[PDB]
């Protein structure tokens, strides 16, 4: 269900997608040399099943770092919201809790 | 050759978790050291700033392994390290570093004293040294590392004020100068 973009192609191709199925699109920008983001993955990987109804994509910000300068992630890990183009909310940092509760509270 | 390598001071020397560093500027027409102050109305807790004063050395830190303390009691880079200050401090209390978990000023800054807004992790006291693409040698940049990773620089308002030391870009590029015991 979690979704790696490894172009900047790929990536508008997703987002245009999941616009048009008027989906909630949930965006996790990591760094494989960052402790605190990859213990998030796991809780990353959970709640993309915890919502199918939602888009999970992941985001290598060494990979892909233009689009990390376009919605100024400065931090990782980093997860974005958003829906229709527009960002809802964010979370930083590997604050669990606080994922997996503003998840429910923009998907449902 | 698999384990990070040790930090350098300016003089060559690996860096040592039992002695004391000034963390200056690489380049001093940028400033000084860095030391602690007050800011934003605030009187406690002083906030980790940086003296504007290129001649000055600011007050030197010891720099403690987050793990276990290896043997050798070698600072090296990309390894989790605990940053206090060896000076005195107006608040009275811990001179150890931490990210500060509030948005002052819309604003993420490390500060010393108690941590008032823990986290789950106690990890907000985790840095690392690091290297980076194109860097000179015995020349670092610092990043919080606790509950995630973030380049720190230093904040200044060319009008007049403190400048002050957080999560921001760029990242401050500096050199460790051993300091007397």
């Amino acid at each position: 269900e979690v979704i790696s973009v490894h172009s900047l192609e790929q990536w508008t191709m997703q987002i245009e997608e999941a616009n048009t199925a008027k989906k909630l699109v949930v965006i996790d920008f990591t760094a494989s040399w960052c402790g605190p983001s990859r213990i998030m993955a796991p809780v990353f990987a959970d709640l993309a099943k915890k919502f199918p109804n939602a888009v999970f994509l992941k985001v290598d910000v060494d990979e892909l770092k233009p689009i990390a300068e376009q919605f100024s992630v400065e931090a990782m890990p980093t997860f974005l919201f958003m829906k229709e183009g527009d960002v809802k909310d964010r979370v930083v940092g590997a604050i669990k809790e606080e994922l997996t509760a503003k998840v429910g509270l923009h998907a449902a | 050759a698999a384990d990070p390598p040790p930090v350098h001071d300016t003089d060559g020397h690996e860096l040592r978790a039992d002695a004391n560093y000034y963390v200056l500027s690489a380049n001093r027409a940028h400033g000084g050291g860095l030391t602690m102050a007050p800011g934003h109305g605030r009187h406690c807790p002083l906030f980790v700033s940086q003296d504007p004063n290129g001649q000055h050395d600011g007050f030197p830190v010891r720099i403690t392994p987050y793990g276990v303390a290896p043997s050798d009691k070698i600072i090296r880079l990309s390894t989790d390290v605990r940053i206090s200050f060896r000076a005195y401090t107006t608040c009275l209390q811990s001179t150890e570093w931490h990210i500060d978990s509030e948005l002052a000023a819309g604003r993420r800054h490390v500060i010393t004293g108690p941590v008032k807004d823990p986290s789950p992790s106690g990890r907000e006291n985790a840095f690392r040294i690091e290297k980076y693409s194109g860097a000179e040698v015995h020349e670092y940049k610092l990043m919080s590392s606790g509950d995630w990773c973030q380049d720190l620089g230093v904040f200044r308002d060319l009008k007049g004020g403190a400048w002050f030391l957080g999560a921001t870009e760029p990242y401050h590029v500096v050199v460790f100068k051993k300091a007397p015991p």
